């Protein structure tokens, strides 16, 4: 679609175009060079066909009436022209307004969670450990995520000034860091689990670095790109494909993750084997429905599919599956690993009684 | 031949019994009944000694009431800052599965041992401060429990082969070898005036040895499991003792017999360490429930519960001037209790 | 601060610098314990690993898998109380229990003692590694015909060799059956209790095979990932 | 002081009966594990049988499964061993054996050369005249 | 394809056409009469 | 055997213990009574001493 300020950009290109019985003077109705002016003249002029609306096919009639002279049927007017043929939303605004209440209440519970969450982590010690440490880190860059995608939506909705395109990087700065915190939580269990122990489990600070700054490098590439190519209005609206190069690397890491995830439900499977069945396989069930949320397995089912129009029942059922699943995402991993943990527990009930007790 | 010999020790049990029950005219607990009460004691964390790797064995005070020693099982012993929690000396041990630790009343040298049956001692002023192994005593065929300082040259040491010894570290031989128990010696601990010493064995008895003559002169079975834990009163006139049986009971030399017990029917876990406090009315003793539990040594009422260890405290120990108490556990985290008005 | 002060939170500075290196060189290593009785051949698979490398209280034997170093304790001069002293290896990787499978009269004493170790109050969270150690021993008393164990265990007439049994090539019916039966009774004790917090690891052993380091190594990885595992509540 | 007084013994002809007694004090018989232990003539102690505390569980060696029944009264504190169908291999000196702490399910040293918790056993000669 | 990435953007060319439009009805309006 | 040694042993270490001057329990209570009684004001655990002169703060 052209943009309101490139139709108005044409319109001024238009307008300087011709900028300087009886033969009429045309009447230039503030679009069109439409010169045309005789005795009885009937005037059939095709549509604008330089505007994006008012569809190219058809003609506006006017009529310079008799003598060439502006036909007025309306009293007291100046004069009377048939532009309607060119000129012969809702849903859409609807169908936004939906996802926007639904992920925004799902951003909101998450966030509650998991700063509840993170101030238990906090305050209980004894559960301090690289694998606490992983799990506050990931629920910082959760929350940060959602409060981001609060101050955007604040920010753009309800012309290149700074705190639009601010809010815009803040925002994509922050769903990278939530989306690569997301894959260093499957790199970590999978080193934990094979190519790794008998080694360390202090590669700690490289993770945190891969976490962090990575996702800031290439935000800044994508900045640099935008501001020095294009650098058109706010950086909400895409122009041409670079796009990719922030949506790449996240499309990597989810499939990163999925391949990580599908080694451990096999590395599971075959331990529980190994430990050896009904059991077994409710056991495994469960297991796998565990570590789904942690690993984003959602995010595979739309990983490759392309931009769809927005009328289209692919596009709905896809904004209302993510919408719904990256943002309960963060609720569904507060409570697994924070109410669900047996050791955040035993601690909860140890401070309870303890307190109990002193008082 | 041995059935007479049975015959005659049976007769002199049945003697000893009959001669301590005509003496026990009065319990403690009933003369105890007119005294007051001592209440709810409430004691808080002053300091959370950490840096241990493995779970902590054993530790000891100083004269000075300020530097003490943790052992652990990672191979190290280290001295801490009981005031102000820095670390002063990190000495590496040569046997990592360590037990027992001991600090000499003049703060000169340091004592450890464990299942290598070796007592490894340390000298803490050397001439340019290094660390080194001043003396090792070697004979014992069992592991070393427990080991205290009498002098800055003798020290009693105590092991698994239900066998004590008393060594000299300037000759490093053994001068006097104190047996009689059947079971494996824990602990022991030494009069006020180190003259004589009471220890418990795996034999639910526990003996008076006299360090000069090295001859037994009482032995009390007052226990029904194997003796852990073991501290003399203040005066060096009685002793309590903790067992497995959940239960401590106050022995005095004099009477000859059992004087008070402590157990509760909620508590079945077994006793770790036992310490008295410097007037001797506050009965400290360590349980396996990851919790301590402070006694009234007089009306055998649980006057506290010092809660916050995440495993079974494995050593207790008050300084010599009481203003508080160190209690190690098996998570290697040393906590040191104080109480305040 | 004063200087006095100052020199002695450098000193503790000091010493926790030290106390962190020794922390990453203990965390980097493992260790064993190795148990069995006198009949049982742990002085031969002592000395086997220690030549390859891949009184006195407590000795000590160490050894390098894949650069993964191993520290194995064995029990020399100690009295035969071990109520004791077995507390102080509750945090021990795993428990190397060497049996001596052609001892018929004694089995049942490695029997009591292995039910002893697994029943523990403070090894409940310590596996334990089963060796069979002797089998060529046994092969051959099971060849011999003199001994049979019908004697010494009456319910092992009714018992029928694991449909799951992987007998070597050149191994006869009645072996496998003896050895298969022996791991059974050993699991059934092993499997009595313990809730799936520590498991077992049973495996033939002739005390010259140089694959023990291998089978040690394998056993401690898998215990240290179904360690890891639990801890993310996955097992 | 904890002491155990065995009981029963003496010349029994091989496949007759036997029945053996242990009189238990200085302890709560009932918080404690009660395991049998015998000493044949040349060769070690060897575990027997054991009684858990409120006698559920049962278990017997194999060389006596089927043969040796154990029982114990908590109300007497009294631990019987009914032997039937005696083998002249049985003759061994009956020790009955503590566990060594209560509450537990392990009997870590109750077959050890010096156990303290034990008795003096009785004499179990199993030979025919 | 990153389905909050692609939302906003989406909202984006809405939001941008409708104005398109809105100023399209004001340009109708305006030369309705002049 | 050493039986009869370790029994004659036992047998000695009897007589030692059963010949002593034993104190009834009346009089070794009120011992450990009156000490406990007289040290009471000199232990900071059984009484709280002020913050002021407490090392631990
Ligand atoms: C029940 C929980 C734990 C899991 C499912 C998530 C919940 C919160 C979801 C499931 C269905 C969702 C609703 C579906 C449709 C609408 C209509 C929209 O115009 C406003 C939001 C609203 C009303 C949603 C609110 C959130 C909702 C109730
Ligand atoms: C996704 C990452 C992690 C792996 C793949 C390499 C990345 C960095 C590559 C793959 C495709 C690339 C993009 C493809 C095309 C364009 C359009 C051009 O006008 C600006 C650069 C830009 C936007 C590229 C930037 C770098 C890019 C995003
Ligand atoms: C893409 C979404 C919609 C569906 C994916 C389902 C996932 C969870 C499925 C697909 C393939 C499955 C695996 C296939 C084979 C095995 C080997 C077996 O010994 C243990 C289970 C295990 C490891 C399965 C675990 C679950 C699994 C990973
Ligand atoms: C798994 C790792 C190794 C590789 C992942 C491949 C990624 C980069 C692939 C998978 C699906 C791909 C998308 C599929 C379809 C389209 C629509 C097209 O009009 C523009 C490119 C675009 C948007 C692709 C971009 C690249 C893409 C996201
Ligand atoms: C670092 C912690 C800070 C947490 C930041 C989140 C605080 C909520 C901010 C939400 C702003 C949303 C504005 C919506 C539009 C408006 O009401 O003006
Ligand atoms: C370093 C901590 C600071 C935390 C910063 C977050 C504070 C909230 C700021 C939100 C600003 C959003 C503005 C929305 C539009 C408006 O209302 O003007
Ligand atoms: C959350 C997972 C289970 C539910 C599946 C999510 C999507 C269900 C329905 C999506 C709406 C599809 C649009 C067509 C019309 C409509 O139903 O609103």
């Amino acid at each position: 679609v052209m943009t309101k300020e490139e139709q108005i950009f044409l319109l001024h290109r238009a307008q300087a175009q011709c900028e300087k019985g009886r033969p009429c003077l045309p009447e230039w109705d503030h679009i069109l060079c439409w010169p045309l002016g005789a005795p009885g003249e009937v005037v059939a002029v095709p549509c604008p066909d330089y505007i994006y609306d008012f569809n190219h096919k058809g003609h506006a009639y006017r009529r310079c009436d008799r003598n060439g002279s502006w036909e007025l049927v309306p009293g007291h007017n100046r004069t009377w022209a048939n532009y309607s043929e060119c000129v012969k939303e809702t849903r859409e605004r609807e169908v936004f307004d939906r996802l926007a209440m639904i992920y925004t209440v799902g951003y909101s519970v998450s966030l509650a969670s998991l700063t509840v969450a993170v101030l238990i982590l906090a305050y209980f010690r004894r559960l301090h450990c690289t694998r606490n440490y992983i799990h506050m880190h990931l629920f910082l860059s959760f929350m940060l995520r959602a409060v981001s995608i609060f101050v955007k939506d604040a920010v753009l909705y309800s012309a290149g000034y700074a705190g639009c395109r601010v809010a815009v990087t803040f925002f994509l700065y922050f769903l990278a860091t939530n989306y690569y915190w997301i894959l260093v939580e499957g790199l970590y269990l999978h080193s934990l689990i094979f190519m790794a122990f008998f080694s360390e489990k202090k590669y700690l600070w490289g993770f945190t670095v891969f976490g962090w700054g990575l996702p800031a490098v290439f935000v800044a590439v994508w900045v640099s790109v935008r501001a020095t190519l294009a650098n058109t209005g706010c950086w909400d609206l895409s122009s041409g494909n670079k796009k990719w190069i922030i949506q790449v690397p996240i499309l990597a890491s989810i499939v990163l993750n999925f391949i990580l995830f599908i080694n451990i439900v096999r590395v599971l499977a075959t331990k529980l084997r190994e430990t050896n069945t009904r059991q077994q396989y409710r056991k495994l069930l469960k297991s796998t429905l565990v570590l789904m949320p942690l690993f984003g397995v959602h995010y595979i089912v739309f990983m490759a599919t392309p931009y769809t129009e927005v009328s289209g029942t692919l596009w709905q059922v896809q904004m209302h599956y993510e919408m719904l699943f990256n943002s309960f995402q963060g609720f569904f991993v507060a409570i697994i690993y924070c109410f669900c943990n047996g050791e955040v527990q035993a601690e909860i009930k140890k401070s309870w009684s303890r307190w109990t007790l002193a008082l | 031949e041995l059935d007479q010999l049975r015959q005659e020790a049976e007769q002199l049990k049945n003697q000893i019994r009959d001669a301590r029950k005509a003496c026990a005219d009065a319990t403690l607990s009933q003369i105890t009944n007119n005294i007051d009460p001592v209440g709810r004691i409430q004691m808080r964390t002053r300091r959370t000694l950490r840096g241990h790797l493995a779970k902590i064995y054993a530790m000891h005070w100083g004269t000075d009431s300020r530097l003490l020693v943790s052992a652990s099982q990672d191979g190290k012993l280290i001295i801490w800052d009981s005031y102000t929690t820095n670390k002063v000396h990190a000495i590496p041990l040569r046997s990592s599965w360590v037990m027992t630790c001991a600090y000499a009343p003049s703060g000169n040298y340091v004592a450890c041992g464990g299942l290598d049956n070796i007592c490894s001692i340390y000298n803490l002023k050397t001439r340019e401060g290094n660390v080194r192994v001043s003396r090792e005593l070697a004979g014992h065929t069992g592991y070393l429990s427990c080991c205290r300082f009498l002098d800055d040259n003798q020290i009693v040491t105590s092991s698994g082969d239900t066998t004590c010894a008393l060594w000299d570290i300037e000759t490093g031989q053994q001068t006097t070898t104190f047996t009689g128990h059947t079971g494996d010696v824990m602990s022991l601990s030494l009069a006020p005036d180190t003259r004589l010493f009471v220890s418990g064995a795996c034999d639910a008895s526990a003996k008076l040895w006299d360090v000069r003559e090295g001859m037994c002169r009482q032995t009390f079975t007052g226990h029904e499991s194997d003796i852990n834990a073991i501290c003399f009163f203040p005066n060096g006139n009685a002793f309590a003792t903790g067992s497995d049986d959940a239960t401590c009971r106050l022995f005095d030399l004099r009477a000859d017999q059992e004087l008070m017990t402590y157990s509760h029917d909620n508590i079945i876990c077994g006793i770790t360490s036992v310490s008295f406090s410097k007037s001797g009315r506050l009965l400290l003793a360590g349980y396996d429930d990851f919790n301590c539990n402070v006694w009234d040594a007089l009306k055998a009422d649980r006057a506290g519960v010092l809660a916050g260890h995440d495993n079974r405290v494995s050593c207790l120990g008050v300084t010599d001037d009481g203003m508080a108490v160190a209690t190690g556990s098996w998570d290697s985290f040393l906590k040191i209790w104080n109480g305040s008005s | 601060l004063s200087a006095e002060d100052k020199a002695a939170v450098e000193r503790s500075k000091m010493i926790e610098k030290q106390l962190q290196k020794d922390k990453q060189v203990y965390r980097a290593t493992h260790r064993l314990l190795l148990l069995g009785a006198d009949n049982s051949g742990k002085s031969t698979i002592v000395k086997q690993m220690r030549i390859y490398h891949v009184t006195s209280g407590i000795f000590e034997t160490k050894f390098q898998v894949d650069k993964v170093n191993f520290h194995m304790f064995d029990v020399g001069a100690q009295r035969d109380e071990r109520r004791k002293w077995i507390q102080c290896f509750n945090d021990v990787t795993a428990i190397i229990f060497v049996v001596d499978s052609s001892d018929y009269n004694r089995l049942q004493e490695a029997l009591n003692d292995f039910k002893s170790i697994w029943n523990n109050r403070w090894l409940r969270t310590i596996s334990v590694i089963l060796f069979l150690n002797k089998q060529d021993l046994l092969a051959e008393k099971v060849l011999a015909g003199k001994s049979k164990i019908e004697d010494y265990f009456p319910e092992f007439a009714r018992y029928t060799t694991p449909e799951d049994a992987t007998p070597e090539p050149g191994e006869d019916p009645r072996v496998t059956r003896a050895k298969y039966f022996i791991r059974d009774e050993f699991l059934r004790i092993s499997t009595a209790s313990g809730d799936g917090r520590h498991y077992c690891y049973p495996h033939f052993t002739c005390s010259v095979d140089t694959e023990n380091a291998r089978r040690i190594f394998n056993d401690c990885r898998d215990i240290i990932q179904r360690m890891h595992l639990r801890q993310y509540e996955l097992l | 002081q904890v002491q155990l007084q065995e009981s029963g013994g003496g010349l029994v002809q091989p496949g007759g009966s036997l029945r053996l007694s242990c009189a238990a004090s200085g302890f709560t018989f009932s918080n404690y594990k009660m395991n049998w232990v015998r000493q044949a003539p040349g060769k070690g102690l060897e575990w027997v049988s054991d009684i858990s505390q409120s006698g559920a569980s049962i278990s017997y060696t194999g060389s006596v499964k089927g043969r040796f029944t154990i029982s114990r009264d908590n109300a007497k504190n009294t631990l019987y061993l009914q032997m039937n169908s005696l083998k002249p291999e049985d003759t061994a000196v009956y020790y009955c054996a503590r566990c060594p702490a209560p509450f537990t399910r392990d009997c870590f040293d109750v077959t050890s050369t010096t156990y303290a918790y034990r008795g003096q056993g009785t004499q179990v000669t199993v030979s025919s005249h | 394809s990153v389905s909050e990435i692609q939302l906003m953007h989406n909202l984006g060319k809405h939001l941008n056409s409708m104005e398109r439009v809105e100023w399209l009805r004001k340009k109708l309006q305006d030369v309705h009469n002049f | 055997t050493a039986s009869i040694a370790q029994a004659r042993k036992l047998v000695e270490q009897l007589k030692m213990e059963a010949n002593i001057d034993r104190i009834k329990v009346s009089k070794a209570a009120a011992d450990l009574m009156a000490y406990c009684e007289a040290h009471a004001k000199e232990d900071p655990l059984l009484t709280p001493v002020p913050a002021s002169e407490n090392p631990f703060r």
